[PDB]
RNA sequence: AUGAGGUGGCAAGAAAUGGGCUACAUUUUCUACCCCAGAAAAACGAUAGCCCUUAUGAAACUUAAGGGUCGAAGGUGGAUUUAGC
């Protein structure tokens, strides 16, 4: 689909930004963004809920 | 001195789930992922099961903070809409008026 | 005090007013994607990474300066450039260059006079009258102006009026 | 805070294990709330699990270490 | 009206000014191509007059001052939605029709590229695939249009349709276009032939030949058709399609390409696209170019007072105020001088 | 309505308005001026002053219409306006001379001639009981039979523009379902005669 | 212990009934566009059933989304009745 220009650009620029470089899955992504949020719990509303 | 017994038993799961947060959140990481072995996803499966039940957090339930109304609680405020309205047509909440348009 | 919000720096730069070569700057803005508005050809870079404005800040300078360094740099794999991978059109090595090379040689096979060659064809005025509109609608916006200098071109090539 | 990979010498270059860490990686580095220590602490805890878990790496056939 | 009925003689002077076609005519040139709303009009009228316009006028300049020693020249036909072009197209076909040329048109290529379920996997080549249906259409009409000229053809190679019948080199290509219409399994692969041999032997100077294609974006334009498996399939993987454009393909002489845009009928285009790449995107462009675009635009006020004179005259605006001028005024802001919705305001006036 | 009760209705008439002073009788010379205190509406988006507005037209476009598809009735207006002079065109041609002058074209007097053909005279109204019906009435019965009787089932996959042109050509030739159906109301309110005192007005 | 805690569990439909949604199509259906087109048309018609996948979740036949498979009932509906200036 992509040329290899465009594909190797992309990287590259994932490279540069500290993007994920591999090529990777739907199912497997969802671990980068478990990871760049907190947890439910550990949020202030979570567990700080009642006075 | 909390409410009721369920506002209680909220704040112990709500502890619970701060406390185990992290570990649950590093064993799920294995889960939910199609990279690592499929028996190492099995065991950490049966490691987040082992975990203590109250540390799940979709047990946590949103209580309102005054009342204990397990329903009908409005999040931005943590109050049950009852609780608010007394609040609002009392006028002590900031800003909140009654709205007519 | 403390509000999340306030961690986000936002880094603003003309690319015209770096010190960039065209290759350069085709590259970085390929690069940096939809970070760079073509209308104002200002690059914009947010930064909510870091924790701490002072981080986020250096982050976003320290990203200015791998890209515009990177960009400089020209990698191997760029020779391997798909001809729609340029962000404009060149007629030279085109398939209109090439259509009309191959029309001009019909032609004159036709008349029988073939005392020709690529170049004395394509050297003529004609054909830069119509590599100047060809141009000028793959490039520039397409309207009936553009679409009157192209048909004026051809019909000069083609020798039809 | 970023450039988080540094961390990941004791993990192989290469395989299942170091796919998933640099995923992980990235997604520490791109959270914003976290402290540098404990974005390192969740590094060292998948660390830890691994080397416990090496029988059943390699059982699977996935170099460690 | 003008006076003047012959394609070939009518010229400036007759700008703005009728022109008429004789039911002969149309029944042997026009078997199919005339907008549908002006085939309607025509039965309605037992006329066919069209008004010549300074487009039509000019391609019928270019046509007659071409050179047939020369490549095939690309005149495309542009402009927006309802101004005239498909009818300009009819009036150079007609022209080259009394002319004696060999016509090659065709009508719609966008009917061919969406609602086919006859679609089939081509034999002779498995890649492709054919449309009987639309082949076998076209055939018919094609064969109504240029029967005097389709038994002087000869072909020039062996076409096999089964393992055990095949035309032989020599054979008029009368025996390919019926073979075509009748065994209809067949139809694509004789339309196909059809084209080679009109594209080579109008080189070779047998006749003259005019190819005019309505819908030329069509040939590049993404096709709604589907496969077994619901995948999408591209314009050239059809045997129609991909002739097509060998045929549009400049590498031949001995006649002309006349082509017309048009964003009615067009698969993922817009509606206010009339521009000529934005239509045929940068493939169809550069698969067309070098070309010479004619545009066609609004009736100017001759034109659209000739017109409205047609229409008086024939009765059509039975509106009882429709002859006033405040009502002259109307139509006019109304269409805004488009002769297609000038037309459809005038049909139920 | 969110006009207040004095903002009064407009009145889209450029004859109305180009009419000469003198022309004016003094309650018109004083109407004239009244208006030039008084609050307008504002034009609806319906009514405009094209010499090609017929008003009973737009009332029938506004009955076909269906959930506010005012585009889609105009076009089916529109489409049987056209199928109905199309219609009298092949009939005129086909026609001989003597009856090319009684052969009528004009599909705005073909659709009036039907309309008013099947306005009924005599309504029935519970009180059931012969009675006169206003005009307003005797308009709306004649539009909502004819579109009523378009809208029937019994024609199959028959497309509307078409239906209602036969229909309506029908009518003006005082014939089809929509007369019948006058003549229906005609013969009840004749059987019903009897029980015309019962009406108290 | 009529209090507290934990594990597990119902929640289905003999049958009826209120409300809502989808329809019964040609002023319709599919496609393009988003309103100057081409096809369908005994098909129309399920958000229903069955299988698979995906989202969330510790846990999905249970929830949702998607895909596949199926193409069902029905053909503007009695009294009566709802809303609308
Ligand atoms: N030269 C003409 N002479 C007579 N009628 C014309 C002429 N041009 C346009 N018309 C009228 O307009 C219609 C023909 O328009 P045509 O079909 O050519 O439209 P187009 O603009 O080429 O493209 P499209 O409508 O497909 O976008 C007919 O109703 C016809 O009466
Ligand atoms: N069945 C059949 N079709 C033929 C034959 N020769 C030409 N055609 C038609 O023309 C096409 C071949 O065109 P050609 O100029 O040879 O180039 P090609 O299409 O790239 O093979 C076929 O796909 C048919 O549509 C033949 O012998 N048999
Ligand atoms: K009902
Ligand atoms: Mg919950
Ligand atoms: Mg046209
Ligand atoms: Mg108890
Ligand atoms: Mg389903
Ligand atoms: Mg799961
Ligand atoms: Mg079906």
């Amino acid at each position: 689909s992509l040329s290899e220009y465009a594909f190797r650009m992309s990287r590259l620029s994932a490279r540069l930004f500290g993007e994920v470089t591999r090529p990777t899955n739907s199912k497997s992504m969802k671990v980068v963004k478990l990871f760049s949020e907190l947890p439910l719990a550990k949020k202030k509303e979570t567990y700080d809920w009642y006075p | 001195h909390y409410v009721d017994w369920r506002m209680w038993r909220d704040v112990k799961r709500r502890k619970m789930a701060y406390e185990y947060a992290d570990e649950r959140l590093r064993i799920n990481s294995l889960r939910k992922n199609t990279i690592l072995p499929k028996i190492l996803q099995d065991v950490a499966d049966e490691e987040i099961a082992a975990l203590p039940r109250d540390s799940c957090p979709v047990r946590i339930r949103n209580r309102c903070v005054m009342t204990s109304r397990p329903r009908g609680v409005k999040r931005r405020w943590r109050l049950s809409r009852i609780v608010f309205r007394h609040l609002a047509d009392h006028g002590q909440l900031s800003g909140i008026q009654r709205a007519t348009w | 005090v403390r509000n999340p919000r306030a961690r986000v720096v936002v880094l603003r730069v003309k690319l015209s007013s770096l010190n960039l070569d065209d290759h350069a700057k085709k590259k970085l803005i390929k690069l940096v994607g939809e970070r760079y508005c073509k209308t104002t050809d200002v690059l914009t870079i947010k930064t909510d990474r870091c924790p701490l404005r002072r981080q986020n800040y250096d982050y976003a300078v320290y990203l200015l300066t791998v890209l515009y360094h990177e960009s400089w740099n020209t990698e191997e794999w760029e020779k391997s450039k798909t001809e729609a991978d340029m962000e404009e059109y060149i007629w030279e090595n085109s398939s209109s260059e090439r259509n009309i090379l191959e029309t001009l040689l019909q032609m004159k096979a036709a008349e029988k006079n073939m005392e020709i060659n690529k170049e004395e064809l394509l050297g003529t005025k004609e054909i830069e009258e119509y590599k100047k509109s060809v141009v000028s609608l793959k490039n520039e916006e397409e309207n009936e102006n553009s679409i009157s200098q192209y048909k004026e071109s051809v019909k000069r090539l083609l020798n039809v009026t | 805070h970023i450039f988080l990979e540094k961390h990941l010498e004791s993990f192989p270059k290469q395989g299942p294990i170091r796919h998933f860490m640099e995923l992980v990686t990235c997604g520490l580095s791109k959270n914003p709330y976290l402290s540098v220590k404990q974005k390192v602490e969740h590094i060292e805890w998948f660390r830890n699990y691994f080397n416990e878990k090496k029988d059943i790496l390699k059982e699977s056939n996935i170099q460690f270490n | 009206r003008t006076n003047e009925n012959d394609p070939a003689k009518h010229g400036d002077q007759h700008e703005g000014q009728h022109y008429n076609i004789s039911p002969q005519d149309l029944e042997t040139v026009f078997p199919h191509g005339l907008p549908p709303r002006f085939v309607m009009q025509v039965k309605t009228f037992s006329e066919a007059c069209l008004m010549v316009r300074k487009p039509a006028l000019e391609l019928l300049h270019y046509l007659k001052n071409t050179s047939f020693a020369y490549p095939a020249i690309r005149y495309l036909l542009y402009g927006e939605k309802g101004t005239g072009k498909t009818l300009s197209l009819c009036h150079v076909i007609h022209f080259c029709a009394k002319q004696d040329w060999l016509i090659l048109h065709i009508p719609d290529a966008h009917l061919w590229v969406k609602n086919c379920r006859d679609l089939l996997q081509s034999s002779y080549n498995k890649q492709r695939f054919d449309q009987p249906l639309e082949a076998s259409t076209w055939l018919k009409n094609f064969k109504t249009t240029n029967e005097r000229f389709l038994n002087q053809i000869k072909v020039q190679e062996k076409y096999v349709w089964n393992k055990r019948e095949s035309t032989e080199k020599g054979s008029p290509l009368g025996e390919v276009v019926e073979q075509g219409i009748t065994r209809v399994r067949n139809a694509t692969d004789a339309v196909g032939i059809v084209l080679k041999e009109l594209k080579r032997q109008s080189s070779l100077g047998m006749f003259h030949l005019l190819v005019a294609v309505d819908g030329i974006n069509a040939l590049w334009g993404r096709t709604t058709l589907k496969r077994e498996d619901k995948s999408p399939i591209a314009p050239e993987e059809l045997a129609l399609v991909h002739n097509l454009r060998k045929m549009m393909k400049n590498d031949w002489h001995g006649g002309a390409i006349v082509s017309a845009l048009s964003q009615t009928g067009s698969l993922f285009k817009p509606r206010k696209a009339y521009l000529p790449q934005e239509l045929l995107g940068k493939e169809g462009f550069d698969a067309l170019d070098p070309f010479i675009p004619i545009l066609v635009s609004n009736y100017n006020p001759k034109e659209f007072e000739s017109c409205i004179q047609y229409y008086l005259e024939n009765n059509w605006l039975q509106h009882e105020k429709a002859p006033t001028e405040e009502g002259k005024k109307e139509l006019l802001f109304l269409s805004n001088a488009n002769p297609s919705l000038l037309e459809r305001h005038c049909a139920y006036l | 309505s969110r006009y207040s009760p004095e903002f009064k209705d407009p009145l889209i008439d450029k004859e109305y308005y180009r009419k000469p002073v003198e022309e004016l009788t003094e309650e018109e010379k004083y109407v004239r001026e009244l208006k030039k205190t008084q609050l307008i509406k504002a034009a609806p988006a319906g009514k405009t002053s094209s010499v090609f507005e017929d008003p009973v037209i737009s009332k029938f476009t506004n009955m076909m219409m269906i959930g506010g598809n005012k585009v889609l009735a105009r076009s089916l207006m529109i489409q049987t306006l056209e199928a109905v002079k199309r219609k009298q065109f092949e009939k005129y041609h086909a026609a001989s001379a003597e009856e090319q002058a009684t052969i009528e074209r004009n599909p705005y007097t073909i659709f009036h001639q039907a309309l008013k053909n099947c306005e009924p005279m005599i309504g029935l109204v519970p009180i059931q009981v012969p009675v006169p019906l206003p005009d307003r009435r005797r308009r709306f019965l004649a539009m909502k039979w004819m579109i009523t009787e378009c809208r029937d089932k019994k024609h199959q996959r028959t497309l509307m523009p078409e239906k209602l042109s036969h229909k309506l050509l029908e009518a003006f030739h005082n014939q089809g379902p929509v007369i019948k159906r006058k003549h229906d109301l005609h013969k009840m309110a004749e059987a019903n005669r009897a029980l015309a005192h019962y009406r108290w007005w």
